[PDB]
């Protein structure tokens, strides 16, 4: 399963 | 922007979510039935935002547990709900998130999205989405954070709010819940915009020493939770006196994008009126936050106030002003004007004044601080790990999750510590 | 190999499986990689009548693992009440301390298992 | 005639626009549907031939919530129906929603309603422009719409009111940003801009009137009058501001420097019991006091580039040279080097109007000093410190890079407005 990264979240602004 | 749609998974969050449409219901005056018995055009001029004209709560109910929809559906208001709104699984999640956000929760989860999708295109303008969800289960927790990641995959624009309640064992003695929260709290940092930390800690230390409960129910903590939602949604769904969804809410209380966990409180706290320098007292105190954490160890970056009743508007200013001026070491001063109250006539279902509390404070640190330390304990003995991967879960995920919470925690001490 | 054949029962709760192993010579205090042994397991897992069993036929009560793990501080940390007093009925190390400086209370502090910080602080623990 | 075109900018200036329509239908006595038992007012007005007299005016906002309570209420046969234009999902308070994403989304539209009101100009002046500093489109579709006007109205001229926000009247925590923001993009596409500080109208309404919480309708009723008093030469065939390029002539010697101070007497209650009429002499005294002044800044401490006094009403053109006579030998007016140091003089022989049952009595005579003079810096100095605040931590600074704007527009913006700052600084050191 792939996993959510940090910061990954962080692109959207 | 005008509508939300509303999502509750899992147990606590159906059993929030349904306290939820009933006091707002009682509020807009829409009955059991769905038929409108109010007194006031007030309660029908935003009644579009949270219901679908007779009114039909935009709420889509979600479990992997049969029974819950089974304990809504006959609930007090079970039957407003849309029929067609529950979605729900046979198996459950057993406490594990990883089978809420891979397996039995992956299974379900595109069902959930075509119902979440025909309840979007109905709507005039989407404002956003809320979800009503604990993170120490399985189902709330994984399943629900999935569902954060889809919609913010189909939905990218639109706002994500959700209450989540936090883990205690003091409520739940259940060891394996700092893990299912600290995966699901790596989520919401990343994919969500506003989170309403509600703290099953401090709704127990509420009712326990100030309600003076021997031994508080979940019955008890929804209490506190139904009317701190129902409090901090006021002007979403009542006339202002301000023009403002979701987005301009988050705009102006998360400076930081990760920084958006709200610690929420209420006055007056209950299972005569105050007044107005009461409310703001007790507003500010710490027994009133439903995050255990106490204020005046941290900083406040942005505060909102929302004020129910009728009341002296000078009063209130000048309690405003006299907190942030007596109490300026509290308040971050690199935020001009970061305390901002807004005031509703319309107050909450028996009482004359109230006042609701949003708080983006650094002090939130010392709740996650207390899942870390407890979710660092169970790691490093490893215990019940193999539940997690044998889902097919990654072990990097685990410390991943760990990491991003740890990162949160010191990005609030930065931030309670900057000058200027 | 019956040490490993007990390990696995001892995690598994096969109250059954771990009398039938011991029968047949199973090594008691057999150690998986990390140094776990049965009585590390069954108190974890919340086993309690294999603790009894293992502890009536020369289970070592105080055993460590590579960390430092006794079996109290296991049960401890995962909640097992009745398994935290047959361990200290059998002379576990209440103050214990594993290789990350903590004590079994102060796993079940941090855990919030507080009738079992309160046992341990019957038995003499420290703070 | 000489037309001009009202253009009004999100909420505020949807709102502000509202009094302001309203007054001007009351002084050119035009009814609520345009009707009234070659004229002036045919600057802002036009004129069908069955006698209906429309407002030459637009009304954009992001959402619509305040344009249709215009589409709905007293002034709903006023406007053209294409005259007010609404999106569906407003700025959220950012400026970059206001001037890229959302705001890119709709403007289109808005300059094909606007060339449609320009083609029924035989001699467009240029634009009158409306809007909020704090509001996401405010300030954020405004820059825009500006940019987009200097270039398909290249030679017209474009005056702005804007609003200044303050604690005191709902202002929020980016609005600061905001106003930084729709500042450095206007500049450059603005001869001439009146801010309205909602503090000072909040001070005047709570002093003046005794409104302890002053509503919107109050402060913008007052700013309206202001906002007539500086428009009456363009609706009333002046000798004074006859047109949209004399404000540029008669306030602006310095382009950047292009931001008058507007101060208005008298502001009366209309509950105040009968007092003896206020002569012109007590009138233009009180527009050296800083109280009347529609922006707060200490006058005393800066030095004026240009300046003129707007009257109207039962004002005699020989008291009005003694009573500034009067004030040059009493008061300390200091001009910067290299500008003229003679006060303009405008009178309008109509009695000033109010809203009948409003707050402000009907007086026999009022006066607007326009003065553009340096202390207006001390304004942008505190909006500059609030904006340093902030973006030292980079707050808030994530939720405009994520709607079409670089960071770096934001030290472009602050840039500029350091060197503003510079402009009042150099042009007034002794
Ligand atoms: N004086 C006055 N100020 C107003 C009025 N309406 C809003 N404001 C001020 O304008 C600023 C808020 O921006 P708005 O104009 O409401 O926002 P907007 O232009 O609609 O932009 P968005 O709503 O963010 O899309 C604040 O500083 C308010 O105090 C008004 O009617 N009169
Ligand atoms: C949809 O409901 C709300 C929406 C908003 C605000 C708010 O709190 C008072 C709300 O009630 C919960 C809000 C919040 C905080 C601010 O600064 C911390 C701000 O600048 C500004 C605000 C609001 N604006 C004003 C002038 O209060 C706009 C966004
Ligand atoms: N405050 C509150 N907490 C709840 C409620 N129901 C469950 N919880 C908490 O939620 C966690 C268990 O998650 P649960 O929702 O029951 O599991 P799920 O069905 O897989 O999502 C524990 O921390 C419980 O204390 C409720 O009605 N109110
Ligand atoms: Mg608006």
């Amino acid at each position: 399963q792939p996993f959510l990264k940090r910061g990954e979240g962080l692109a959207r602004f | 922007m005008r509508e939300i749609v509303h999502i509750q998974a899992g147990q606590c969050g159906n059993q929030i979510g349904a306290k939820f449409w009933e006091v707002i219901s009682d509020e807009h005056g829409i009955d059991p039935t769905g038929s409108y018995h109010g007194d006031s055009d007030l309660q029908l001029e935003r009644i579009n935002v949270y219901y679908n004209a007779k009114y039909v709560p935009r709420a889509i109910l979600v479990d992997l547990e049969p029974g819950t929809m089974d304990s809504v559906r006959s609930g007090p208001f079970g039957q407003i709900f849309r029929p067609d709104n529950f979605v729900f699984g046979q198996s459950g999640a057993g406490n594990n998130w990883a089978k809420g956000h891979y397996t039995e929760g992956a299974e379900l989860v595109d069902s959930v999205l075509d119902v979440v999708r025909k309840e979007s295109e109905s709507c005039d303008c989407l404002q956003g989405f809320q979800l009503t969800h604990s993170l120490g289960g399985g189902t709330g927790s994984g399943m629900g954070t999935l569902l954060i990641s889809k919609i913010r995959e189909e939905y990218p624009d639109r706002i994500m709010n959700t209450f989540s309640v936090m883990p205690s064992p003091k409520v739940s003695d259940t060891v394996v819940e700092p893990y299912n929260a600290t995966l699901s709290v790596h989520q919401l940092v990343e994919n969500t915009d506003e989170t309403y930390c509600i703290d099953n800690e401090a709704l127990y230390d509420i009712c326990f020493r100030t309600l003076k409960l021997t031994t508080p129910t979940y019955g008890d903590l929804n209490h506190l939770v139904s009317a701190t939602m129902s409090g901090v949604t006021t002007c979403l769904r009542f006339p202002g006196q301000l023009n403002a969804d979701l987005r301009k809410l988050a705009v102006n209380m998360v400076p930081f994008p990760r920084l958006h966990f709200f610690m929420p409180g209420f006055a007056p706290l209950t299972s005569r009126a105050l007044t107005v320098p009461e409310l703001t007292q007790q507003m500010f105190d710490s027994k009133n936050m439903m995050a255990a954490c106490d204020p005046r160890h941290g900083r406040y970056l942005t505060v909102a106030a929302i004020f129910r009743g009728r009341m002296s508007m000078k009063e209130v200013d000048e309690q405003m002003l006299n907190v942030q001026n007596k109490n300026s070491s509290y308040f971050v001063e690199w935020i001009p004007n970061n305390v901002k109250t807004a005031v509703c006539d319309i107050p909450p279902r028996g009482l004359k004044m109230s006042a609701t509390f949003i708080g983006n404070s650094t002090a939130i640190q010392e709740l996650f601080k207390r899942i870390s330390e407890q979710f660092t304990a169970m790691f490093r003995r490893k215990a019940f790990l193999h539940w997690y991967t044998g889902e097919g879960m990654d072990e990097m995920e685990f410390t991943e999750a760990e990491s991003n919470m740890n990162d949160l925690v010191s990005e609030y001490q930065q931030y309670q510590d900057a000058t200027a | 190999d019956l040490g490993k054949k007990l390990l696995e029962a001892a995690r598994a709760g096969q109250d059954d499986e771990v009398r039938i192993l011991m029968a047949n010579g199973a090594d008691v205090n057999a150690t998986d990689a990390s140094g776990l042994t049965p009585l590390h397991l069954a108190a974890t897992y919340g086993h309690l009548e294999i603790v009894e069993v293992l502890l009536k036929h020369g289970a070592d009560v105080n055993a460590i693992d590579i960390m430092g793990s006794t079996p109290l501080h296991l049960a401890a940390l995962i909640g097992h009440l009745e398994i935290v007093e047959v361990l200290l009925k059998h002379g576990a190390d209440v103050n214990a301390v594993d290789t990350w400086g903590d004590t079994p209370l102060h796993l079940a502090a941090i855990m919030g298992h507080l009738e079992i910080v309160e046992v341990l602080l019957k038995h003499g623990a420290d703070v | 005639m000489r037309e001009c075109i009202s253009i009004h900018v999100g909420q505020a200036g949807v709102q502000i626009g509202n009094a302001c329509w309203e007054l001007y239908c009351l002084e050119h006595g035009i009814q609520p549907d345009g009707q009234m038992p070659d004229d002036s007012f045919n600057t802002f007005f036009s004129e069908t031939g069955a006698g209906k007299h429309v407002p030459r005016a637009v009304f954009v906002d992001l959402e619509p919530t305040v344009i249709d309570e215009v589409r709905t209420g007293t002034y709903r046969q006023l406007f053209h129906p294409e005259q007010l234009i609404t999106g569906k999902e407003d700025a959220a308070n950012n400026y970059a929603r206001g001037h890229y994403t959302i705001g890119k989304e709709i403007i289109d539209l808005v300059l094909d309603r606007i060339r449609k009101l320009a083609d029924q100009c035989t001699g467009l002046q240029g634009f009158l422009v409306f809007h909020s500093f704090g509001g996401g489109t405010g300030s954020g579709f405004t820059s825009l719409l500006m940019e987009r006007l200097s270039v398909d109205y290249g030679k017209k001229s474009k005056l702005e009111f804007s609003i200044y926000p303050a604690p005191q009247v709902s202002t929020a925590v980016v609005e600061p940003y905001n106003s930084i923001l729709t500042t450095h993009t206007t500049l450059e596409h603005s001869d001439c801009a009146f801010m309205v500080d909602n503090e000072a109208i909040y001070d005047i309404c709570r002093r003046n009137l005794d409104i302890e919480r002053p509503t919107y309708t109050n402060l913008n009723r007052l700013i309206s009058q202001i906002v007539s008093s500086i428009t009456a030469s363009l609706r009333f065939d002046g000798a004074l501001n006859v047109d949209l390029t004399e404000f540029q002539t008669n306030l602006v010697p310095y382009p950047r420097i292009h931001f008058p101070l507007a101060t208005y007497a008298p502001v009366i209650s209309a509950e105040k019991a009968y007092h003896e009429q206020l002569s012109v002499a007590e009138i233009t005294n009180a527009c050296f006091e800083p109280a009347n002044q529609m922006v707060k800044c200490d006058p005393r401490h800066g030095k004026y580039m240009a300046c003129c006094l707007l009257y109207r009403g039962d004002v005699v053109p020989k008291d009005v040279n003694a009573a500034i006579a009067t004030i040059k030998t009493k008061r300390s007016i200091q001009f910067v080097d290299w500008c003229p140091t003679g006060f303009k003089v405008g009178i309008n022989y109509q009695p000033p109007t109010v809203v009948p049952g409003g707050d402000l009595a009907k007086v026999q005579r009022a006066v607007c000093m326009l003065s553009n003079t340096t202390a207006i810096a001390e304004a942008w100095a505190r909006l500059d410190h609030k904006f340093d605040l902030m973006y030292a931590k980079r707050a808030f600074v994530h939720w405009y890079v994520g709607e079409g704007m670089e960071e770096g527009e934001f030290s472009e913006a602050r840039e500029d407005m350091a060197a503003l700052e510079k402009d009042y600084e150099e042009v007034g050191v002794d």
